[PDB]
């Protein structure tokens, strides 16, 4: 579970386009076991690659026809480990849209 | 070899002569990235980050009875799928 450079995608709903920032985040492998004996008394969250520390940033997002280009603040991974995704800040899913998902036009 | 690929291993605590009892354990890919907008919207319960968990789990098991008089799962195939806890 290193900490590698990926390519997130920031978008302006109003302008039908997206910009590509090259920020750094988490990814890699972690160890887990599927208990052969499952005690009814849950649980054991199981570890996973994620963030330990995340500093924020901001960037310039071009505007267009009828909107002034603005500022966008995005999280950046400081250090990665195999902890337990912090539900109080993270949407822990099996499969998400992906860091570079661009929904040019909402809905 | 830093993180051995998820596979079956004999579970010593429940294995017995001639009749073992395999278990899935090992590593699986995972990652975290900034939540895209389209989801941060459908997210009435707004979350700034997203993680794609994927722990090692049995693809199939028999579930046998053993020594202690209780029943354990006897895994026969494994794969990195979703984290459902136990
Ligand atoms: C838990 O599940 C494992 C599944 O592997 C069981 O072990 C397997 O048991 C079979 C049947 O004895 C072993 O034999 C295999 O099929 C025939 C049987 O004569 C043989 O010709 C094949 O060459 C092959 O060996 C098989 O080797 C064995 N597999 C492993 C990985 O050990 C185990 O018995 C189950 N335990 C319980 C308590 O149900
Ligand atoms: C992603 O993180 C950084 C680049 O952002 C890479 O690590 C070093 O980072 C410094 C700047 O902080 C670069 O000047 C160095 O060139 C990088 N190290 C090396 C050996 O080149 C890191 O390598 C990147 N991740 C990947 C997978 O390339
Ligand atoms: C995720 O948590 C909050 C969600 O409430 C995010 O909100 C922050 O950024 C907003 C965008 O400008 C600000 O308006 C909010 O004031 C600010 N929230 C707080 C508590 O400062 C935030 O970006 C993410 N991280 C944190 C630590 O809040």
């Amino acid at each position: 579970c290193e900490l590698t450079n990926i390519t997130i995608a920031i978008e302006k709903e109003e302008c039908r386009f997206c910009i590509s920032i090259n920020t750094a985040w988490c990814a890699g492998y972690c160890y887990t076991r599927d208990l052969v004996y499952k005690d009814p008394a849950r649980p054991k969250i199981q570890k996973t690659c994620t963030f330990k520390e995340l500093v924020y940033e901001t960037v310039r997002v071009p505007g267009c026809a009828h909107h002034a280009d603005s500022l966008y603040t995005y999280p950046v991974a400081t250090q990665c480990h195999c902890g337990k995704c912090d539900s109080d800040s993270t949407d822990c899913t099996v499969r998400g849209l992906g860091p570079s998902y661009c929904s040019f036009g909402e809905m | 070899q830093d993180c051995p690929e998820c596979t079956l291993q004999e579970n010593p605590f429940f294995s017995q002569p001639g009749a073992p009892i395999l278990q899935c354990m090992g590593c699986c890919f995972s990652r975290a990235y900034p939540t895209p907008l389209r989801s941060k919207k459908t997210m009435l319960v707004q979350k700034n980050v997203t993680s794609e968990s994927t722990c090692c789990v049995a693809k199939s098991y028999n579930r046998v009875t053993v020594m202690g008089g209780f029943k354990v799962e006897n895994h026969t195939a494994c794969h990195c799928s979703t984290c459902y806890y136990h």
